[PDB]
């Protein structure tokens, strides 16, 4: 159920090569709060941008949750070859979203022979393990 | 680096 202490979930961004503006996952229900995958390209050389967002959209400022999260970019042809990073963040509502601007590089995400990218379209997953929330379900 | 922080 959406009480449920962790989750994997995935979203599939279509006509990655174009991505231009951060884009979001619909949501998937941990600790009954909404995650979402977010991805924007970034640049410092150009970079993936790859967060997990908690609880965003509600205008609380009560909450808090902790949780610790593996976030992965899918290699279609051979799961050995995705690439993960993990995180630990206390996310509330001034620090919603939590991952890494330079996630992997772009050139490499959209490299057709690496094996990120069919069809224009790259998947990124997330587990998230999260603790009990505070300052929601009173 | 891998740029560990928020989005924004």
């Amino acid at each position: 159920t959406s009480w449920r202490s962790e989750a994997t979930f995935q979203f599939t961004v279509e006509r990655f090569s174009r991505l231009s503006e951060s884009v979001l996952s619909p949501p998937c229900f941990v600790r009954n709060l909404p995650w979402k995958i977010m991805v924007m390209p970034r640049f410092y050389q150009k970079s993936v941008g790859f967060f997990l967002q908690c609880n965003a959209e509600s205008d609380s400022t009560s909450w808090s949750c902790h949780a610790q999260a593996v976030l992965k970019i899918i290699n279609y042809r051979d799961d050995e070859k995705s690439f993960s990073r993990r995180i630990s963040h206390l996310f509330f509502h001034k620090e919603n979203d939590w991952g890494f601007s330079n996630f992997m590089a772009w050139s490499e995400v959209t490299d057709p022979e690496k094996g990120f990218i069919d069809d224009d379209k790259v998947t990124f997953e997330v587990f998230v393990q999260a603790d009990a929330p505070h300052g929601v379900a009173w | 680096s891998p740029g560990e922080g928020p989005s924004g």
